[PDB]
């Protein structure tokens, strides 16, 4: 399934951007109405098969009342992370990323 | 619990990182919104920028605000009542309260001046020697 980024960010990933489901820097970040943020794909997975809650804090939990997190979506994005190719030493933005992989020499 | 009163200007123990500041007031985010175009404001300043321009379009986009796509952010809520604030006794008091329970802090701290239990007493005292002003120092044993 879709998790999260799975990256190695230059500097360590602050636990504010740690999606509490998967581990990883959030994907697509959501936040709850009781203040927890997940990514998209992990938080309705778990609405799906846990239920109507917030996995955090067991408060009560819809699907609709999630709202994208546009803010942190943006400073995740622009986290500084390494490309996990062997030998290779190019750190870029998170967004860029797949833009340095498709021409990475090693690969 | 967990509030501020937003009128107060408070000194940080760290510098304040402009993620926390309110995208149009400037200060620290009191009720933080968070909008469709990714910024954030205070109650107060949403509901200001609503009645104007009737768009209220957001002051760093300049994107639309639709307020379908506005929510609360309970969640940026949480870290900025968490920052350490010095507490008003400047010198004396060496607190780093959470800004949440700033109001509490000074409800107990000892520097905090407590104007006394008596009559009259226009004496200037603190908290930690009140107790001490009911104990030879003040005009009533
Ligand atoms: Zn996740
Ligand atoms: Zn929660
Ligand atoms: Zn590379
Ligand atoms: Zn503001
Ligand atoms: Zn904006
Ligand atoms: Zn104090
Ligand atoms: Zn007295």
């Amino acid at each position: 399934e879709i998790q999260g980024y799975d990256v190695e960010f230059d500097p360590p990933l602050e636990s504010k951007y740690e999606c509490p489901i998967c581990l990883m820097a959030l994907r697509e970040a959501v936040q709850t109405p009781c203040g927890h943020r997940f990514c998209k794909a992990c938080i309705i997975k778990s609405i799906r098969d846990a239920g109507h809650k917030c996995p955090v804090d067991n408060e009560i939990l819809l699907e609709n009342q999630l709202f994208p997190d546009n803010f942190a979506k943006r400073e995740i994005l622009s986290l500084m992370v390494k490309c996990p190719n062997e030998g290779c030493l190019h750190k870029m933005e998170l967004r860029h990323l797949e833009d340095h992989q498709a021409h990475c020499e090693f690969a | 619990s967990l509030d501020f009163e937003p009128s107060i200007e408070y000194q940080f123990v760290e510098r304040l990182e402009e993620r926390y500041k309110c995208a149009f007031c400037h200060s620290v985010l009191h009720n933080p919104h968070q909008t469709g175009c990714g910024h954030r404001f205070c109650q107060h300043c949403i509901l200001s920028l609503r009645e104007l321009n009737t768009v209220p379009i957001c002051p760093v986009d300049k994107e639309v605000i639709k307020s379908q796509e506005v929510f609360k952010d309970n969640c940026c809520k949480r870290e900025v009542l968490n920052l350490y604030v010095y507490c008003s006794n400047a010198p004396g008091c060496n607190a780093k309260v959470i800004l949440g329970r700033y109001q509490d802090h000074l409800q107990q701290c000892l520097f905090q001046p407590v104007q006394c239990s008596n009559e009259k007493c226009r004496e200037p005292v603190l908290r930690k020697d009140l107790k001490e002003h009911l104990s030879a120092s003040c005009q009533f044993r």
